[PDB]
RNA sequence: AUGCGCAGAUACCGGGAGGAACGCCGAUGGCGAAGGCAGCCACCUGGUCCACCCGUGACGCUGAGGCGCGAAAGCGUGGGGAGCAAACCGGAUUAGAUACCCGGGUAGUCCACGCCCUAAACGAUGCGCGCUAGGUCUCUGGGUCUCCUGGGGGCCGAAGCUAACGCG
C-alpha cells in the first residue's frame, strides 16, 4: 500500500442524512478496498470558477491516505459511481517544492 | 456457459463455412415445458412457404415480472431452447421456484439480480420504465403495462432509453425508430445475449436450411400459371408484381391505424 | 524580455506541490483565465513545467475557469 | 512492482559471499528476476513494442554475460544455471 | 413592444457581410440588421460601411422599443467591425459596457481548405 | 453563381447528442533503435543523467544472415462518422477545363484484433572508441554553484577537411 491524497467533490444540493449515507459509503467502501485514512480533512462546500455539475458550487472532500496502490483505479470507479461525485480525483502523495525562496 | 461462435468446420467437403456455437451450461432444460403442434398448415387451410421442422423440444418462458417484484434470483445458469434468437438463463428465484428468462448481455451463473419497485439499475434486473435511467439499455420492454413483456427484442439488443415526456418515455427500437411507453410499463434491464449468431455461416444449403425447418420460395418460377410474375421463358417479367396477387415491394401497409401517430416517430429506416 | 509588471515576486516561497491555492494560482490568470507565461512568472524550465502541471490539476478538478468570458473588451 | 527489499535479499541468497555488491552472480539474479516478472507483464498487454524491445536487448545482455561465465568457467556457472532454472 | 431599458447588443461579423442584433437582458431579441439588410449584396455587405448602417438600424429600432442601454457582445471579427461598433457608440442611444467572446475553438475539427492552408 | 431560409433561416437565448480534437500554458523546449510520442489522473513499464566510491572482474566493440519493430495510403471482420473529406454531383471557367474557387456529399479519416514494411525513413550522411583552440547561448544532474563539472541540445566558430559549397 502507498499513499495518495483523495481529492473528490460531491454534490452541493445535499443535506443531512444524505451527507451521512453517501459519505459513509465513501468510508466502508474505501476500507473494503484497502483504504484507511491518514488525513481526514475537507474544506466543506465551496464554489468554482466554472459551472460544472450544472451548478456554481458543491461540496468538496479531501482525505489523504494509505491504500493498496493499484486499487486506486478500482475504488475510484466505485466512487464516481454514486452520481453526485461531481469529481473523483486521486494523486500520488508528494508535496515538496519551494519556488521563489 | 457462454457460447462459441466462429468454430467453423474445415474442408470437410463443401460442408464449408459452417459456424458452430456452444453455450457451456449444456444441461438439458428443466421441468417446465410442453411442445408446439406441427404448424405451417393451420386453422387447417395451409399456408406460407418453406416450413418443415426437424426434431422437437418446445418452449414456455417468463414474459412477466411484477409477479414477485423482488425475490432475488440467482442465475440458475445458462441454457436455451429450439426457439429464440439469443439463448436463455434458467433463473432460480430465492423462494424455490425458477423461471426461464431472457439472457441479457453476458451476465453470470449464480449472479443475483431481480427487479420491480426500484431494482438496482444493473443489467439483469428489470424495472418499470420510469426507473428508467435515461440513456441506458433494456429490451423485452413492454408498453401498455400488464400486456406482458411486449417487444421481446429477440436477440434484439435494442432497447435504447431515449428521454421522456408525459406518461410515456421514448425509446430507440431495433428497427431504427423511436416510440413511447407509459413509464409504469416495463423493461428487462440491459441488452440481449446473441448477435454473432446472426452472423453464423451454414454449409450445403439443402442440408442447413432444411435442418432449420424451412424449405423454399421460388419466384416467377417459369410456368407463371400463377407465380404472379412472368415465365414460360427466360426473361425477368415487368409489370412489377409478387406471389399471391401482390403489390411489389415498395408500398405502404399502415393506415389510420390509430396505432401509428399515437406514439413513435422516426418513420421506418436506417443507414449503415 | 519586457518589464513593467512581472510576478516571480508576487508571492515568495510557494510550494508548487498543490492545487487548492485559489489565490496564488489565480496570480497568473489574466483575463480569459489564460496562463500568464514565462513572459511573467519568469520561472525556469522546471517551473513553467511543474507549476503548469498543477495549474492543470487545478482547472482539472476545478475551481478556476481555464479560460472565461472576458468582461471588458 | 520492483521490490528493492526482497531484491537485496536475493542478491544475497546468491552472491556466494556477503561481499558481492556487484558481481556476475547479481547481474544474473537481477536480469533474471526482472526479465521474468517484466515479461509476464508483456503477456497481459500485447502492445508496448518499445519496452518489449528493450527487454529484448536486456535478456541478450544477461545471457551474453553468462557467455563469458562459461568462457572462464562454466563450472560454478552450471551450478548457477542450476540454482536459477533458465536455459534448460 | 416589451420595453426593458437595458439589454444586449450583439455584434458578430464575417468578412463579406456582418451582423448585429438587439436582445433583451437575458438572451432573446427583438430586431437587428446586417450587410445585406442594408440594401446590399455580394461583397459590400462586408464593409465597415454597411457596418455603420445596420448598426444604425439596430439602433432606430432599438429606441423603437423600451430599450437603449446595452452591453456589446463580440462575435468573430468583421471587415470594419470598427466603423460598425463606432456607428454604434455613435447613435449612442446608450453606449454601455462590452463583453468578449468570439468563442474560440480549442483544436478539434480540421477546417476546409481555406484555413488548412494554415497548416 | 450557388445552395439554404416567411412551411422564419442566417444572428441571440436555453436545453439535448455525439464524434473528434486538445487551446494558453508550450518553447527557437523534452523522451524515443525508429516511427513518432502530449488536458489531467491512476495501473503496469522501458531507455536513460548525476554522485559515494563501495561489487565483479575485461565478460567487450561488430554484426552478414535471421528475428521483432514502425508514417501516412489500403485491405480483413467486428464497432463508430460531429467535422474533415480523392471519389461522385453540382455551381463559377475558358475557346477547354475533368484541376486551382464557391455550393454539396460517400469511401476513408477514428477504436479493437488481424494485415501490409511502404518511403526525399533525412541530419539525403552505419555503428563502436580515442586524439585536436576557443567563443556563445539553452535544458538538465553533482559541487568551495564570479563558476566549475558530467550529461544534453542550436548558434559562432583556428587549425583542417572538400571540385565547391559548407562540415567544423
Amino acid at each position: 500500500m502507498r499513499r495518495y491524497e483523495v481529492n473528490i467533490v460531491l454534490n452541493p444540493n445535499l443535506d443531512q442524512s444524505q451527507l451521512a449515507l453517501e459519505k459513509e459509503i465513501i468510508q466502508r467502501a474505501l476500507e473494503n478496498y484497502g483504504a484507511r485514512v491518514e488525513k481526514v480533512e475537507e474544506l466543506g462546500l465551496r464554489r468554482l470558477a466554472y459551472p460544472i455539475a450544472k451548478d456554481p458550487q458543491g461540496y468538496f472532500l479531501w482525505y489523504q491516505v494509505e491504500m493498496p496502490e493499484d486499487r486506486v483505479n478500482d475504488l475510484a470507479r466505485e466512487l464516481r459511481i454514486r452520481d453526485n461525485v461531481r469529481r473523483v480525483m486521486v494523486v500520488k502523495s508528494q508535496e515538496p517544492f519551494l519556488a521563489n525562496a | 456457459k457462454f457460447k462459441p461462435y466462429t468454430p467453423s468446420r474445415r474442408f470437410m467437403t463443401v460442408a464449408d463455412f459452417s459456424e458452430i456455437t456452444k453455450t457451456e451450461p449444456e444441461k438439458s432444460l428443466v421441468k417446465p415445458l410442453k411442445k408446439t403442434g406441427g404448424r405451417n398448415n393451420q386453422g387447417r387451410i395451409t399456408v406460407r412457404f418453406r416450413g418443415g421442422g426437424h426434431k422437437r423440444l418446445y418452449r414456455i418462458i417468463d414474459f412477466k415480472r411484477w409477479d414477485k417484484v423482488g425475490i432475488p434470483a440467482k442465475v440458475a445458469a445458462i441454457e436455451y431452447d429450439p426457439n429464440r434468437s439469443a439463448r436463455i438463463a434458467l433463473l432460480h428465484y430465492v423462494d424455490g421456484e425458477k423461471r426461464y428468462i431472457i439472457a441479457p448481455d453476458g451476465l453470470q451463473v449464480g449472479q443475483q439480480v431481480v427487479a420491480g419497485p426500484d431494482a438496482p439499475i444493473q443489467v439483469g434486473n428489470a424495472l418499470p420504465l420510469r426507473f428508467i435511467p435515461v440513456g441506458t439499455v433494456v429490451h423485452a420492454v413492454e408498453l401498455e403495462p400488464k400486456k406482458g413483456a411486449k417487444l421481446a427484442r429477440a436477440a434484439g439488443t435494442s432497447a435504447q432509453i431515449q428521454g421522456r415526456e408525459g406518461d410515456y418515455v421514448i425509446l430507440r427500437l431495433p428497427s431504427g425508430e423511436l416510440r413511447k411507453v407509459h413509464g409504469e410499463c416495463y423493461a428487462t434491464v440491459g441488452a440481449v445475449g446473441n448477435a454473432d449468431h446472426k452472423n453464423i455461416v451454414l454449409g450445403k444449403a439443402g442440408r442447413s436450411r432444411w435442418l432449420g425447418r424451412r424449405p423454399h420460395v421460388r419466384g416467377a418460377a417459369m410456368n407463371p400459371v400463377d407465380h404472379p410474375h412472368g415465365g414460360g421463358e427466360g426473361r425477368a417479367p415487368r409489370g412489377r408484381p409478387p406471389a399471391s396477387p401482390w403489390g411489389w415491394q415498395t408500398k405502404g401497409l399502415k393506415t389510420r391505424k390509430r396505432r401509428k401517430p399515437s406514439s413513435r416517430f422516426i418513420i421506418a429506416r436506417r443507414k449503415k | 524580455p519586457s518589464r513593467k509588471a512581472k510576478v516571480k515576486a508576487t508571492l515568495g516561497e510557494f510550494d508548487l506541490r498543490d492545487y487548492r491555492n485559489v489565490e496564488v494560482l489565480k496570480r497568473f490568470l489574466s483575463e480569459t483565465g489564460k496562463i500568464l507565461p514565462r513572459r511573467r512568472t519568469g520561472l525556469s524550465a522546471k517551473e513553467q513545467r511543474i507549476l503548469a502541471k498543477t495549474i492543470k490539476r487545478a482547472r482539472i478538478l476545478g475551481l478556476l475557469p481555464f479560460t472565461e468570458k472576458l468582461v471588458r473588451k | 512492482p520492483i521490490t528493492k527489499e526482497e531484491k537485496q535479499k536475493v542478491i544475497q541468497e546468491f552472491a556466494r559471499f556477503p561481499g558481492d555488491t556487484g558481481s556476475t552472480e547479481v547481474q544474473v539474479a537481477l536480469l533474471t528476476l526482472r526479465i521474468n516478472r517484466l515479461s509476464e507483464h508483456l503477456k497481459v498487454h500485447k502492445k508496448d513494442h518499445h519496452s518489449h524491445r528493450g527487454l529484448l536487448m536486456m535478456v541478450g545482455q544477461r545471457r551474453r554475460l553468462l557467455r563469458y561465465l562459461q568462457r572462464e568457467d562454466p563450472e560454478r556457472y552450471r551450478a548457477l544455471i542450476e540454482k536459477l532454472g533458465i536455459r534448460g | 413592444k416589451r420595453q426593458v431599458a437595458s439589454g444586449r447588443a450583439y455584434i458578430h461579423a464575417s468578412y463579406n457581410n456582418t451582423i448585429v442584433t438587439i436582445t433583451d437582458p437575458d438572451g432573446n431579441p427583438i430586431t437587428w440588421s446586417s450587410g445585406g439588410v442594408i440594401g446590399y449584396k455580394g461583397s459590400r455587405k462586408g464593409t465597415p460601411y454597411a457596418a455603420q448602417l445596420a448598426a444604425l438600424d439596430a439602433a432606430k429600432k432599438a429606441m423603437a422599443y423600451g430599450m437603449q442601454s446595452v452591453d456589446v457582445i463580440v462575435r468573430g471579427t468583421g471587415a470594419g467591425r470598427e466603423q460598425a461598433i463606432r456607428a454604434l457608440q455613435a447613435s449612442g442611444l446608450q453606449v454601455k459596457s462590452i463583453v468578449d467572446d468570439t468563442p474560440v475553438p480549442h483544436n478539434g475539427c480540421r477546417p476546409k481548405k481555406k484555413f488548412r492552408k494554415a497548416s
